RNA sequence: CGGCCCCCUGGACGAAGACUGACGCUCAGGUGCGAAAGCGUGGGGAGCAAACAGGAUUAGAUACCCUGGUAGUCCACGCCGUAAACGAUGUCGACUUGGAGGUUGUGCCCUUGAGGCGUGGCUUCCGGAGCUAACGCGUUAAGUCGACCGCCUGGGGAGUAC
RNA sequence: GUAAAGCGCACGCAGGCGGUUUGUUAAGUCAGAUGUGAAAUCCCCGGGCUCAACCUGGGAACUGCAUCUGAUACUGGCAAG
């Protein structure tokens, strides 16, 4: 009756878009697919690799929860954008919970500078930092043990780009784009982008706030013409890629992988 | 420009009929009034309500027998171009009997064969079946 | 005699977007909910059960049931369906006139069946390797193909289908044949051939089972009445 | 006791790399003398064969008319294509007035008196269809009481 | 062929080899016409079986659905119009006219015995005043039986009995609404009168612990 | 109809209200506007380029290609009144399932963000019913109807002769 | 639309058509009557030439026009909205 406007509005009232509800459960594995059911129209055609921790083996088995994300709806059959990216909300929520107290503290082991600064990594993921954070003095890890346990101390981020920049040592120590575009820039600033769509010239790698990269097709591997990028990399994965040139004007950020 | 308010009547009802919908609605005269009233005596809608002061709006209400419609054809007769007349001796028999024509006669409008039991003609509305 | 909290758990009510859909389904839909079209379970329910009955119906004079679901996903399931009530059942491809041209179909049908035979009751071995390998291919096939419908005999006498849209051929025979049809369709199919439509989730897994399972249960009754 | 009526039969050819192939169409029609119609339209290499297939055809998918005694219940109009048909009920005695493939739909439905011209085109396959058609469209009295709800006495 | 390759549907064949061999069949409705196919060009078929083992008298029905039909199908080649039914042994008790009966019943030891495995069972062969004399020799019993149900005045259970269909035997089951239409229904005692004829078959029972 | 500016100027759409109160639609004759080329008179003339000249090509090449090159193209004021002036689809009005866009308004909504929910105008593509000889058209109809006009009646002769 | 056939586009007189309500009129419209609509011809029922053609009695028809008396739904006119 109104029984079910009723239950409609309450089944409104009990999930939400993004990856945010951890409600799909886990009711087939088989490899190379995980599938969920979080109440949606369809299962999602999950990887195995949004669902491997650090080490390369699966973690969860039938009846097991994660959220997944959404706002993108059937592509023709199918229900959703990955769980992982769920994941880079709860990494998001800690790194804020620093603000609180002034002091999130976790592991960071930052050994080297990818774009300037030390790469932290928080337990699954790999995030890249600007050059000051690595260390909160000129104390430069490159004489520490490598890959060394001390903390993440945050020195810089960019707020809107996933840049994220730490202090590993001295645990006493305690538009919008286009204008400014010159930060990423000077010749060879290597970062750390997830690519989004490979469209058989290019791999579409930009992932630092609205902007746009190509590593199109010469570079990506050693090989020139028979590359066929689909094949050498990925789909939706973060990677090595600088910018190698850019354009303020055209918009036309033309990354690279060779390096 | 709208001219044959009735014409565009027997339009909607068509066209409701061809696409299932329930119900037609449209603005209302006198003369609709009428032919609504003798389609529903003769049975090819179910219901028909005109509602409104200012300007109201007549609703008929379309009948669908096993799947498909009722009113299989409605034309038009008389119109403003070319005014058809008939002397009740010439009076028409659509489908052979078996559907009927809305005829104005002095007496009010009527279908043929009450018009022809009556004994007087008049102008030829529109053919139903 | 199915619930509707079951199906909702299942999600039947869920189905297909907002540009993907078919206007005569608008009166099988309820609302539309995150631009994906929520099917009205007050409407579904009901001839759910009625097409539940007619299915018992057909089962007590002794009618034949095919099962048909080519997705790919549910194809294990429909096999299991049909075998729990011991009827027949096309769970891959459906051969282009399966129905309507029988009589050559029923060739296949025995073809299938003699080599069948071959495999097993003759204990024959000795045959030439790449002829012997030819031959297991060919029962793979034929297997794959009409592997449940190869004891039917005739005609079926009623059709259950779990994708209207994309069975839509042998909807299309079995109209031509006359055959009652039993569909789950999704909003985004065509209804029109169908004669017991039902609106539910076609993609869904667990909705489909839930749609086999009950069907299962309601043949078998017809033939135990 | 149905009977069928080979209305027409035509060679029609197919071009290829040696020359021309030749086959025949074979348009038939059968009927019970009762409401009952159905027509078929067949083709192979040799005329026997498609003639055969053309009966075949004809006795599957066949169509019911409602037919007032002898003749039909109201002038009816029938289209396919090109040709356009129109037919009109007539008293006992007069005869199947009607031309050509027409005619022979006609006589095999148990139809005995109409008055009927074919306006339009005149293709054999295409007029019979368009006949079927008038003949199927054609509803009965009680029909139109039923469709109506009201009895026959008050629609005359 | 079409029987062999399932196009006749052919279910049983009480038929009488060296006699008369009628037997129904059905088909799936799709212009196929079995009795039709079973017969041919002018009984072409059907002379072959006519002179296949000997001179028998076989004959097609045109089976129409469930055993209500199946019955008439039985008495062909005749014309039956009614018949009655029962509970395990049903009897199909065929209802037709003296005249047409001399074709129907044809020979008493021939179409009484093959059309008697048409419908498996058994048929009694009855006529049309037949069955009428017995449909009134049931309306009096449920009444005629000395009146052993409810039971109270006399005058007012003729005026009872005048509409009361099938009398009152066990009539309690069947809709308990109309006897209140009748001119005399106030407070829910013909309703009542209906439950003392209920109790009358519970008296019965008690009669049967008279006797067991 | 295309660089900016200014001056004069026509239409369209939306938002609410307020007013008039059928004043409307169509239109034979009639009147006006009407690409390019073309004409007249007077200016102008960079580039391009009918005509023309030479060089090639070719059997020939009164062409295609190359080198030049004048009318014209440009401006002012007149005339011409035609084009595959095409959506090869007259104008006006009403009604009939959908999807994906573009553009331009406008109402509400926490714009919590590039958004969310509507509601108007114009517009591109796909496609349902229906229509169609088929191709296709398909709420911008070639569907279902009404009003008015224009036009067609085998091909040529001929849109020519008088 | 492509078969012949949408003026290149507009404005616009004459002309054609005209939202909705009430009142009135009664021109159109419808009904009835009267007068006429020559006879012959056509058609119906009959009759006479042996039949037929042919002749012939009576009817019907001559779909119209004119008038008078009504009807007023529609169209028109007039008056108010």
């Amino acid at each position: 009756e109104s029984f079910a406007q009723l239950f409609e509005e309450s089944l409104k009232e009990i999930e939400t878009r993004p990856g945010s509800i951890v409600r799909g459960v886990v009711v087939a594995i088989d490899k190379d697919v995980v599938l969920v059911d979080a109440g949606l129209k369809s299962e999602s055609a999950i990887p195995a690799e949004q669902f491997k921790n650090a080490q390369g083996e699966l973690e969860i088995q039938v009846g097991d929860e994660v959220d997944v994300a959404l706002d993108a709806v059937e592509d023709g059959f199918g229900e959703t954008l990955l769980s992982r990216e769920k994941a880079k909300r709860h990494e998001a929520w800690i790194t804020l919970e620093k603000a609180y107290e002034d002091a999130e503290t976790v592991t960071g082991v930052i050994n080297g500078k990818v774009k300037g600064g030390f790469t932290v990594e928080l337990n699954g993921i790999r995030a890249f930092l600007p050059g000051s954070l690595v260390d909160v003095r000129p104390v430069r890890d490159t004489l520490h043990l490598e890959g060394k346990e001390l903390e993440f101390k945050v020195i810089k981020l960019d707020q809107k780009r996933n840049n994220v920049v730490v202090s590993r040592r001295a645990v006493i120590e305690s538009e919008d784009p286009w204008v400014a575009i010159a930060k990423r820039y000077p010749e060879g600033t290597k970062l750390t982008g997830r690519v989004t769509n490979l469209t058989d010239y290019g791999c579409f790698v930009e992932i630092e706030e609205g902007v746009e990269g190509l590593v199109h097709v010469s570079e990506m591997d050693w090989t020139n013409k028979n590359i066929h990028p689909s094949k050498v990399v990925n789909v939706g994965d973060v990677v090595e890629v600088m910018v190698l040139d850019i354009d303020e004007e055209r918009r036309r950020i033309s990354l690279g992988l060779k390096q | 420009s709208m001219q044959d308010p009735i014409a565009d009547m027997l339009t909607r009802i068509r066209n409701g009929q061809a696409a299932n919908k329930a119900a037609v609605t449209m603005p209302s005269s006198k003369l609709k009034v009428a032919i609504a009233n003798v389609l529903k005596e003769e049975g090819f809608i179910e219901d028909f309500k005109v509602e409104g002061d200012t300007k109201p709006e007549l609703e008929l209400t379309l009948k669908y027998f096993q799947g498909k419609a009722v009113v299989e054809s409605i034309q038009r007769v008389s119109r403003p171009g070319l005014r058809i007349y008939k002397r009740k001796d010439e009076l028409p028999k659509v489908m052979a009997g078996l559907g009927i024509a809305v005829v104005s006669t002095s007496k009010g409008v009527m279908t043929d064969r009450a018009a022809r039991q009556a004994g007087l003609g008049g102008e030829i509305i529109c053919y139903v079946a | 005699t199915v619930s509707m909290r079951d199906m909702l758990k299942a999600g039947v009510h869920f189905g297909h977007q907002t540009r993907y859909w078919n206007p005569k389904m608008k009166p099988f839909i309820f609302g539309a909910r995150n631009k994906v079209h929520i099917i009205n379970l007050e409407k579904t329910v009901p001839m759910f059960n009625e097409a539940l009955a007619e299915l018992n119906k057909i089962a007590s004079r002794k009618g034949k049931i095919l099962f048909v679901g080519t997705k790919r996903a549910a194809s294990e399931a429909v096999k299991d369906a049909a075998l729990s009530c011991d009827q027949f059942f096309v769970n891959h491809r459906w051969l282009g006139g399966m129905l309507t041209n029988w009589k050559t179909v029923r060739q296949s049908i025995k073809r299938l069946k003699d080599l069948e035979t071959q495999s097993q009751d003759g204990t024959f071995d000795k045959l030439t390797k790449k002829e012997a390998l030819m031959r297991t291919r060919e029962l793979e096939k034929l297997e794959n193909s009409l592997g449940g419908i190869k004891d039917m005999g005739g005609l079926p006498d009623a059709l259950f289908v779990i994708d209207a849209d994309h069975e839509h051929i042998a909807i299309k025979e079995a109209n031509n044949l006359g055959i009652p049809v039993f569909a789950i369709v999704d909003t985004n199919s065509d209804p029109d051939g169908v004669d017991f439509v039902i609106p539910g989730n076609d993609d869904a897994i667990r909705a489909v089972t839930l749609y086999l399972g009950a069907v299962a249960a309601t043949v078998r009754e017809g033939r135990s009445q | 006791e149905l009977q069928e009526k080979l209305i027409a039969v035509n060679r029609v050819s197919k071009t290829v790399k040696g020359g021309r192939i030749f086959s025949f169409t074979a348009l038939t029609v059968v009927g019970d003398g009762n409401g009952r119609v159905g027509f078929g339209y067949g083709k192979a290499r040799e005329v026997p064969a498609a003639i055969q297939k053309a009966m075949e055809k004809a006795r599957r998918n066949m169509i019911n008319v409602a037919l007032n005694n002898g003749t039909l219940q109201h002038p009816v109009k029938g289209v396919h294509t090109g040709s356009r048909v129109f037919m009109q009920p007539a008293s006992e005695g007069t005869g199947i007035i009607a031309g050509g493939a027409m005619r022979a739909v006609l006589e095999v439905a148990g139809v005995h008196n109409v008055l009927a011209k074919a306006y339009g085109s005149t293709n054999p396959i295409n007029v019979v269809r368009a006949t079927i058609d008038g003949l199927e469209n054609m509803n009965s009295p009680e029909m139109v009481a039923a469709k109506r709800g009201k009895s026959v006495e008050e629609i005359l | 062929p079409e029987i062999g390759e399932e196009v006749i549907e052919i279910k049983a064949a009480a038929r009488d080899p060296g006699s008369r061999a009628k037997i129904a069949v059905k088909t799936n409705d799709k212009r196929i016409d079995p009795v039709g196919a079973c017969v041919g060009m002018r009984g072409a078929r059907v002379q072959a079986v006519s002179t296949e083992l000997g001179g028998e008298r076989i004959d097609i029905v045109l089976w129409d659905d469930n055993p209500a039909q199946f019955v008439i199908n039985a008495m062909a080649p005749a014309d039956v119009a009614s018949i009655v039914v029962d509970e395990d042994k049903h009897t199909m008790d065929i209802a037709v006219e003296a005249g047409n009966l001399a074709q129907a019943i044809g020979r008493n030891g021939q179409n009484v015995r093959l059309a008697s495995q048409l419908s498996g069972w058994e048929l009694n062969v009855m006529t049309v005043d037949d069955l009428q004399a017995k449909h009134q020799a049931e309306a009096h019993a449920a009444i005629d039986t000395f009146t052993k149900y409810l039971d109270i005045d006399e005058d007012f259970a003729t005026v009872l009995v005048e509409e009361g269909f099938s009398t009152l035997e066990e009539l309690a089951y069947v809709p308990m609404k109309e006897l209140l239409e009748i001119e005399g229904l106030d407070e829910p005692t013909v309703e009542a009168l209906r439950e003392r004829a209920k109790n009358a078959l519970a008296t019965i029972a008690q009669a049967q612990e008279e006797s067991l």
